[PDB]
């Protein structure tokens, strides 16, 4: 056993969190007040001062310290889990890098998030020449993403496919690793995470009109291949088969935006459940998720003030 | 670009002596240091040690009778071929390993044959080494105590080299550390001796202990050293030499005593027919024997590594130029 | 002093088992919750009422043995 | 207490195990379940009585031993 | 009491073992399941009725010893 | 049993362990598997039955023994 | 059997440990697999015949003890 | 054989320990691998030869007990 | 004390379980709660008071045996 | 002999434990490792040789039990 | 001497257990905190003076056994 | 056969335990670490020796058990 | 040591407990702190010293056993 | 050799714990630290010597028990 140490610290970190009324207040504020308001709250303590970019950058940097260095600090299951989150940031970074490399668009042109894998690794990764080499750079830290690339490489070594098939392959990989990781809530969440991803994937790629089979992500349980197929045909009645599911507000939805809105919140309510997680990481995950939802909002509301946008413009999107 | 056995891998280590880093002496020693004991854990018998030649003869002759092997010099393989050509230096040492190893088995069968020495037959109608008796506590005791000695050599060899470390790399810190621990030693020898002789010291040289304990801490104190506590842990190490050697004997000995239940007996009581009803098992025992012996040798080197990578003569150690010892000694 | 019998000797064993097994049990009971509490304190006096009352509960297990031990002993 | 008893030594043995074994079992039972009880502060305000009830339950086991002890006892 | 009462003691020892061994088992059974239990209230308040189904179960094992003592009984 | 012969008390003693140890095993078995149970109702309402019948399985070790205890019951 | 024989009491202990020890091992075994079990069933009733062949294994351990209990006995 | 000595009664006792303890070793071994097992219908139908040998492996422990028992009654 | 009266050793032994078992319990208990505490300290200089105030609780377990020892000892 | 020395019974009790203890250690060694492979093995059919070779070293323990058991056999 | 009392044996026996059992409790207490420590200095260089006092405590559990050792066996 | 008194059985008994406990220890040491070992192979056929190199170290214990057993032997 | 006489055996008993238990207690303490340690080498390269320094504190436990065992010795 | 005086059995029996307890303690000790290393090796080849030595460290603990086992025989 032992999440004790994690748990106490994170609870201390949870102290820096804001009132709901912040997000409400923000609805009507000016930019100067926006700056003041953020600067008085925890991302604000590295706020780069005046201006919208300062906000975005602060949000990133604040998460960089509060989340980004967490996985290292022993290496039990949970520690791996934190590693997975930060690894998603890496995965994007990698994709971007791949594209940069691929598109004849040099080293300079990429900038990346915090993660388990960090600047120097990336710098090497870019600076690795061959697609074989890139995957081998990934072998430097050793990750299911590492594994995913090497596996992806066997057939093909060029960006677009590599990425597509990788993403699919990767999510399959995460799933297995996750079967080996044994928080029941996360196990359920993974299946649902799979499902959510399918719903949105199906949604964006609907009107391709194609088979479910080309990109049916797997581990669905409010979803299966047929539903996927159906939705891809245009069919929102797939969403209307939602009935008693966690995803229940997605019924009556027709558009992707609204779909996403519902999803983000559904996943959020579930994500918030893990609170006083015994092994901490329900709670840590939740703390993270909330920080996101908060973070997103800081930025939204920031734009709203900054550009002098209507209240009604964010009013939709600040509520879960 | 734009004697002979003893010389052969060592000859290649002469060059590796010559790579510098410091005035303290460099990697090389390992290969000539290992050999007698390396071979000398192997202390078998007709069915244990003494058939391992056939395998060596399958590295210079080969096999036919199952699937495939053709020439070990041409090292064709299931997993890197290449290596097999390279490790001819090792092929020599292995052919030698078995040959000498067989021989301390044959030392063993002096004392597990001959009717005056033990109740054992000189050469019977069954097979040598027949109703085994080195197991017997008193006989055994000697073989155990035999193991102890090689461990003593190692205590000296390592700390002496530390005193050389500071001597020739010039660090007083290293010098005093390596030297200083020997200040303790006379008293350590006292404490063992009072039980080893049951008497000698520890109450004789135990008055000398009272002065021996201070001498230690003098130059450990000259470095100042808040880093005193460690000296307990050093006490674990001595005993370790014994234990590792002890097992190298004991597991060895056990192995030879397993040929009783391999080839003199294992169902009924094994005479010359039920004996060969044990031969149903007998062929098997060879392959089982093969498995374990891979295990055995690695304790020595582990043992050696305790000393080496306490930087007692070696500048590979946790990295540092020169490369993993695994790779190093083989030429 | 004393110079008693077998009766005292058996009861001393079970006197020990009752308290010891329970004492250990309370400690384990305490270990999971006790670890759990701590963040709440840093944050909250509002949770101080919880912390103070909550931790207490397992502890009854020890008491049963000790009351039986008080009546038994003095001639144990 | 008092005079010994060879018979008493036999009665005494099975008495202790009931009390002891259960006491250990209750403590472990409480630690994990107890851990669910701190969790309750998170889950609901509605649940708070439950958080207590959950913490409460195991302790009965030791007591089962004590009634069997009551018949065995009186042999002091 | 006295010797030649050792049999009444022998039946007394074996009564205890049934009760103690099971009791330890009951506590462990309770520990994981009680920890689990909180999730049901969230899932449904009706599943609190399920939570009610959750709690009981291991303790029957102890009951088996008393019935067995009973079918025999009182020859002690 | 009687207050008489020791042996019947012994045969009963070693019987008691049979039930007690099997019970101890049942309790651990029940603790992990039972815990798994809170999800099951969620997993399906139909699966609430699967989970419950599944949970049953370790518990068998004791039951054959009561039948057996009865075939014994009289031979002492 | 009244005061049953000297053989009969000794064998009666040593048979019991055979079943009991094996049983404890069975319980731990069942706990891990049972915990594991729950998703597969959820996915398929259909696999259940295979599943019926998979699940089985730990239960044998107790049976061996019973066999030991039968062979010694038959001696009253 | 016969209704025999305490010494013989002791060899009869010990026949059981051999069997109970090894059986427990088999169960724990089976338990971890069994837990992994549940995936397999999902994992790889291909593994049916692998699954068939893997589950088999711990089981060697029990056989050792029967032989030592087999000789014991032949040397009662 | 020495080779003398039968009782004093007999009373002395059973005392020990209380102290030892509970002492073991204190260490484990301290180890989880303590494990939580250090992170609160690590971050927070302010928590050096909170942490100290929490840390204490398990040590009582040890004490129960020792009090039982204070009155008991000297019958020796 | 067949009703030989006092010794034979004393040793005969302990005999089973040798077989058992080793059996238990091997089983645990097997359990974690057997599980550990499982995707990698599934994938590498070639590795049907690799796994087949990998497992062996703890298994040596069982054989040790036979070594002590034979030396025991001949003094029985 | 040439015989040591049953009384001498009793004082002699428990003393080692007192120190050993408690020692395990200290070791585990140290183990979690020490491990926790490894992150804690590394980042918190600031914690190091505090840390240097902070860790120390658990060893006292052994000492109690030792005081109990001081009385027990000088009379042997 | 060869025999003695009560004394030979005592030496024989404690000898086995030395041997048993270490084997048990060997299995546990190897199981966590062994489980840990695997990845290097999985990934790397070239690296394969390191995983093998990991397994050995606890097995030395079994031999220490032999060493102590041997001195007890030969005087048996 | 020595030949016949109960006493050397009584002193010998507690000598063993002292060494075995303590030696074990130190190892467990080393085991968590050591486990954290593998990171330390990274954490700073400097922190390699820190990890080394950490290990010392549990290690005292073994030494304690040796002193009390010594106290039993020296008695001829 | 053969049969002994009163002494031999006590030391010989008791011998097994000295060796067994430390050896077992080392194996578990090894199981966490040993487990910890492997991720580190793969990643950080440089740290490997340290890891290798980590596995060594508990093993001294064992050596002392065997040493105590030798001394007991030495004036015997």
């Amino acid at each position: 056993d032992d999440f004790a140490y994690l748990n106490a610290r994170v609870r201390v970190r949870r102290g820096t969190l804001l009132k709901e009324s912040f997000f409400q207040e923000a609805l009507d504020l000016s930019f100067a007040d926006f700056l003041r308001l953020l600067s008085e709250t925890v991302y604000g303590g590295e706020l780069a001062g005046q201006g919208l970019p300062d906000v975005d950058r602060a949000v990133l940097r604040t998460q960089a310290k509060l989340v980004g260095d967490l996985p290292r600090l022993v290496t039990g299951e949970a520690r791996e889990a934190v590693r997975l989150l930060l690894l998603r940031n890496d995965l994007h970074n990698l994709q971007a890098l791949l594209r940069a490399k691929a598109t004849g668009r040099p080293f300079e042109e990429v900038l990346l998030l915090p993660g388990t894998l960090r600047e120097e690794v990336w710098r090497q990764a870019y600076e690795a020449q061959d697609p074989a080499g890139m995957a081998q750079v990934l072998a430097v830290p050793g990750h299911p993403l590492a594994r995913a690339l090497r596996a992806v490489l066997r057939e093909t070594q060029d960006l677009a496919r590599v990425e597509a098939l990788l993403a699919k392959r990767f999510f399959e990989d995460v799933a297995k690793a996750a079967k080996g990781l044994d928080q029941p809530a996360l196990r359920d969440y993974l299946a649902l995470e799979v499902d959510a991803e399918n719903l949105r994937t199906a949604f964006k790629l609907q009107g391709s009109g194609l088979a479910p089979d080309a990109f049916f992500l797997k581990g669905g349980r409010f979803v299966d291949r047929v539903r996927f197929a159906r939705l891809m045909e245009g069919d929102y009645a797939v969403l209307d088969e939602l009935s008693g599911t966690p995803f229940s507000g997605l019924s009556g939805v027709r558009d992707l935006k609204a779909l996403e809105r519902g999803l983000r919140c559904v996943l959020l309510k579930e994500a918030k459940k893990g609170v006083q997680d015994p092994l901490g990481v329900g709670l840590v995950l939740a703390y993270v998720k909330e920080r996101e939802w908060e973070a997103v909002r800081l930025r939204l509301l920031a734009r709203r003030a900054y550009f002098g946008l209507p209240r009604a413009q964010v009013e939709e999107e600040v509520v879960c | 670009v734009y004697n002979p056995p003893w010389a052969k891998p060592f000859e290649l280590l002469v060059s590796f002596l010559n790579t510098p880093k410091y005035g303290t002496f460099d990697p090389t020693p390992v290969v000539p240091v290992f050999f007698p004991f390396w071979f000398g854990m192997i202390v078998g018998d007709i069915g244990y040690a003494l058939l391992f030649y056939l395998v060596g003869r399958w590295l210079s002759g080969y096999v036919k009778r199952n699937e495939p092997l053709v020439i070990d010099l041409f090292a064709l393989k299931l997993k890197p071929q290449v290596i097999g050509k390279l490790v001819h230096i090792l092929n020599w040492m292995v052919f030698w390993t078995v040959v000498w190893g067989v021989i301390y088995g044959e030392f063993f069968g002096t004392f597990l044959e001959h009717l005056g020495v033990f109740g054992t037959p000189e050469h019977p109608g069954l097979i040598p080494i027949l109703i085994h008796r080195i197991d017997t506590a008193k006989t055994a005791n000697l073989l155990i105590l035999l193991s102890v000695a090689f461990g003593v050599v190692l205590v000296f060899f390592g700390l002496a080299l530390r005193a050389y470390l500071g001597l020739k790399h010039r660090h007083m810190a290293h010098f005093w550390e390596g030297v200083g621990y020997l200040g303790g030693l006379v008293g350590v020898l006292a404490l063992a001796a009072s039980y080893l002789g049951n008497l000698q010291a520890g109450w004789l040289q135990g008055l000398m202990y009272l002065g021996f304990g201070v001498f230690l801490l003098a130059v450990l104190m000259s470095r100042i050293w808040l880093m005193i506590p460690e000296i307990f842990t050093q006490a674990g190490h001595i005993l370790s030499h014994i234990r590792i050697y002890a097992v190298g004997a004991a597991g060895g000995i056990l192995a030879g005593l397993l040929t009783d239940v391999g080839f003199a007996l294992a169902e009924r009581l094994g005479l010359l027919g039920v004996l060969l009803g044990l031969l149903v098992a007998g062929v098997l025992h060879l392959l089982i024997l093969l498995l374990t012996t891979l295990g055995h040798m690695l304790q020595p080197i582990r043992l050696l590594w305790v000393e080496f990578f306490t930087k007692f003569g070696f500048y590979e150690e946790n990295g540092r130029p020169y490369r993993p010892f695994k790779s190093v000694r083989e030429a | 002093a004393a110079s008693g019998g077998l009766d005292r000797g058996l009861i001393a064993v079970g006197m020990g088992l009752a308290v010891g097994l329970a004492a250990l049990g309370t400690g384990v009971a305490q270990a999971r919750i006790g670890a759990a509490g701590v963040g709440a304190i840093a944050e909250d006096r509002s949770n101080f009422g919880t912390a103070l009352i909550f931790l207490l509960l397992p502890e009854t297990l020890v008491i049963f043995g000790l009351l039986i031990a008080f009546i038994l002993n003095g001639r144990l």
